[PDB]
């Protein structure tokens, strides 16, 4: 795989690790329209959305997460106003799709993937049609290759995951769950704020934690920074909570209403 | 219409478009599929030194040039091109790449000495553009990037400035459908074959052709103008002589065997090897030089030397040295490139 072993000299450590405190401070614009817990929920629906669309394309779980980091990448820097999300989300997934060498998705083949996936899955969000032709995706892919300067290779924490667990010597029992809740990161911001393998030895933590395994010598034998990995656990496990008291069905119409709307030309 | 104004309109008084920033009308040095490429510089002169301006073929972002652009934008090393700047002209949906600009080629170099000989000055020239040709892809393979297309078109050297007779290695194969393949004259045997992948050694392969036109100012498997091609494997046998069984176990597990087996006969190259071709073109067995190329140019891909390990060979020790200046201070006999007013 393509500069795999770059990760300390890429574009992604080098400019898209950024600070809590400027990310916060550029979301201030957003949380006039809505809440702290309103923005949130609204990060996981569109999370959701794009998960939607890379099944229904049958792409691989790394291309659906590329195109993930590509859309909140695009809305740390800019309101919700300034594109459309339900333009972005597909867009994303369009210009992800052609960063990798193997498969193609076609035009026809996006538009209708957009269109059916809204309509099957997420009507309590949307009661009208997908209402963007192809024009739209490939207006909208200039502005998103140009915000995020060019910066296409995104590393992810499912390889470093795979390595520290056929270290351990336990992928059977481990790597399903510790997958599984990387998966459950991208409902957040981790992604934009600690490297990969970070990430991935906290999903790997909690999942020795849920399921009973006693890993404490094997954790310790490593050297990172600990106290950077807890800060990671404590929001994987905040995470979990939110999940528990949201209802992403019965309020998230409500919601999207509540978003900013871009303002037409007088 | 669909998106916000404010917004819109503050990109668009924003946005670098390359007309304002870069003179280049009328400074075209380039044309081919890969699209236009100029010789431009600033209009606001801060800089003041030639950049090449490629503008790329069609229009939007195509995979290839979505590759082009995903790789560059990450990879940095001396002896591989860097792309400064991506200009996205927004009307026509056409896309800038803007790179440091490169006087010269191992093309015209290498055709500049044979034209010289009919109507290599500095001693260890050769070796020095070996040398940061194998340094340049090392560091592309070591990052799991292959060329797929090394020839001396593609190794350019720095003209006169800060990084005067440098090489840079350009034009690498960003884009092909699914890593396959599904002139010829330095693609590996088993391309010609039908491999269906494409590898590291068959960069090398490359390598071994390009130090083999070096030391001798000719193609060492020239040729006449899918996969199989019956002349180049011909010529190839009649420089190398028809591998033995030993010394490429694997050649039966290729595609096009039964049709090589059809079409060749190991008795028709029976006074053919390598040894016997570079004595005919002034170079000795003995040499460093010679034992190199050998590991390079080998029939067998597995068999074949990788570029970390050609760097560690000691004719790169031998007096003399590499330089990373290949002209090592003399004069640059070579002329500028020409502008192609044609369109
Ligand atoms: C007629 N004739 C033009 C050339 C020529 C001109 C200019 C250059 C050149 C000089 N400096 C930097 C870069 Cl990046 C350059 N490139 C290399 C890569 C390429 C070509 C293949 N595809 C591309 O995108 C554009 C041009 C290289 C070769 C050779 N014969």
């Amino acid at each position: 795989k393509a500069m795999a072993g770059n990760f300390w000299q890429s574009s992604h450590y080098l400019q898209w690790i950024l600070d809590k405190q400027d990310l916060l401070k550029e979301r201030q614009k957003d949380l006039k329209f809505l809440s702290e817990e309103e923005y949130w929920k609204l990060q996981i629906f569109f999370t959701n959305v794009i998960q939607a669309l890379g099944e229904h394309l049958k792409l691989r779980q790394q291309v659906i997460a590329t195109a993930t980091v590509y859309f909140k990448r695009f809305y740390a820097r800019y309101s919700l106003k300034s594109i459309d999300p339900v333009l972005m989300a597909p867009t994303c997934v369009f210009l992800a799709s052609k960063v990798e060498e193997f498969g193609v998705v076609s035009n026809t083949r996006l538009i209708a993937a957009a269109t059916s996936v809204l309509k099957t899955r997420f009507s309590y969000a949307f009661p009208k049609e997908f209402p963007y032709r192809m024009n739209h995706i490939l207006e909208c892919e200039f502005y998103l290759l140009e915000l995020m300067d060019c910066c296409l290779i995104v590393y992810h924490p499912y390889r470093p995951l795979l390595q520290y667990v056929q270290d351990m010597g336990q992928e059977d029992m481990l790597l399903p769950l510790a997958w599984r809740i990387v998966n459950d990161t991208y409902r957040t911001d981790l992604c934009l704020l600690y490297p990969p393998f970070m990430i991935a030895l906290a999903c790997l933590h909690v999942a020795c934690v849920v399921q009973q395994k006693d890993a404490r010598q094997w954790f310790a034998e490593l050297s990172v920074d600990m106290e950077k990995i807890l800060e990671i656990i404590r929001v994987i496990l905040k995470l979990y909570e939110q999940w528990k008291n949201f209802d992403e069905r019965k309020e998230m119409a409500t919601i999207l209403s509540k978003m900013p709307k871009p303002k037409p030309p007088p | 219409d669909k998106m916000d104004y404010d917004f819109k309109v503050k990109l668009s008084s924003e946005r670098e478009r390359v007309e304002d920033l870069f003179e280049y009308e009328g400074c075209k040095v380039g044309r081919g599929t890969y699209g236009h490429v100029y010789k431009a510089k600033r209009k606001d002169g801060k800089d003041d030194k030639d950049y090449a301006l490629k503008q790329i073929e069609g229009t939007g972002i195509s995979m290839s040039a979505c590759r082009e652009i995903a790789l560059l934008r990450e990879l940095k090393h001396p002896n591989v091109i860097s792309l400064q700047k991506v200009f996205l002209s927004h009307a026509d949906r056409k896309v800038w790449l803007l790179f440091d600009y490169a006087e010269h080629d191992l093309w015209h170099i290498i055709k500049f000495h044979r034209a010289s000989k009919a109507n290599q000055l500095p001693r260890g020239m050769v070796k020095s553009l070996l040398y940061q040709i194998l340094d340049g892809i090392h560091y592309l393979h070591a990052n799991w990037v292959l060329h797929r297309d090394l020839k001396p078109a593609n190794i350019l050297v720095m003209g006169e400035g800060p990084e005067r007779g440098r090489v840079k290695i350009a034009d690498m194969g960003f884009a092909r459908l699914f890593n396959s393949p599904l002139t010829f004259w330095y693609r590996a045997p088993e391309l010609l074959l039908g491999a269906r992948h494409y590898t590291k050694a068959i960069d090398i392969w490359a390598i071994g052709c390009i130090f083999a036109e070096l030391l001798t100012s000719e193609p060492i498997f020239h040729c006449r103008q899918n996969p199989y091609h019956h002349d180049q494997l011909d010529r190839i046998f009649n420089v190398m002589g028809f591998p033995a069984d030993k010394d490429w176990e694997d050649i039966k597990k290729m595609p096009e065997h039964s049709t090589l087996m059809k079409d060749f006969r190991r008795n028709t190259y029976t006074n053919c090897s390598l040894i016997k071709y570079m004595e005919k073109h002034k170079v000795k067995p003995d040499s460093k030089a010679f034992h190199l190329l050998q590991k390079l140019l080998t029939m067998d891909p597995i068999k074949r030397i990788t570029s970390e390990q050609a760097m560690q060979d000691p004719y790169f020790l031998e007096d003399p040295l590499p330089t990373s200046d290949v002209f090592a201070g003399c004069q640059i006999p070579y002329p500028k490139r020409e502008f192609l007013t044609e369109e």
